[PDB]
């Protein structure tokens, strides 16, 4: 892939970057309970195979 | 010899004198300064126009009458058409600036009146509908 960064092609000031990639680690990306299905069940007096 | 009433301010090619001042205010006790590397955001090398733009610009005067209710300006809006400051402002997406504001109103020892002069951060005003 292309590798160049801004300092390669423009005049840049010094900027200290204190920001982190914490929320895009795999654990962070997947760290959520997600609904994967909805099941149905009932309770009643069943008199047919279907019921 | 030196006095709270007598002051000179020089910025760039411009100087103000006053012989009836009342000290000077430094808002929130903090003098303006350039943006430090540890607080910086855009990464391009900035333009710092220095004396071309950091100098006194005098606005059109207004008239104080017994019926006047007051005046307002916004900043940097009030200076948008001022020399090289205005040019640097409009040629760039981003800008920051501090200011020395000098309000001038002389009269005589027989006149009376008092003006409150306020610098208001984020001076949001009401609409008229
Ligand atoms: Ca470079
Ligand atoms: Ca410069």
């Amino acid at each position: 892939s292309g590798q160049a960064v801004p300092s390669d092609v423009i005049e840049t000031r010094h900027v200290v970057n204190y920001k982190t990639r914490s929320e895009s680690t795999l654990e962070s990306f997947f760290g959520r309970s997600a609904c994967v299905t909805i099941l149905e069940v009932e309770n009643f007096n069943a008199t047919t195979d279907a019921d | 010899g030196y006095s709270d009433r007598v002051r000179q301010i020089t910025l760039g090619n411009s100087t103000i004198t006053t012989q009836e001042a009342a000290n000077a205010v430094v808002a929130y006790g903090e003098w303006p300064s350039y943006l430090d590397d540890k607080e910086a955001n855009p990464i391009d090398a900035p333009t710092e126009p220095d004396v071309s733009s950091n100098r006194f610009y005098t606005l059109d005067s207004v008239q104080w009458k017994s019926t006047s209710r007051g005046w307002w300006w916004k900043l940097p809006d009030a200076l948008k058409d001022m020399g090289m400051f205005g040019q640097n402002m409009y040629y760039h997406y981003l800008g920051r600036s501090g200011y020395t504001v000098h309000v001038q109103c002389n009269a005589s020892k027989f006149h009376q009146g008092a003006l409150g002069v306020f610098a208001i951060p984020e001076y949001v005003m009401a609409c008229n509908t």
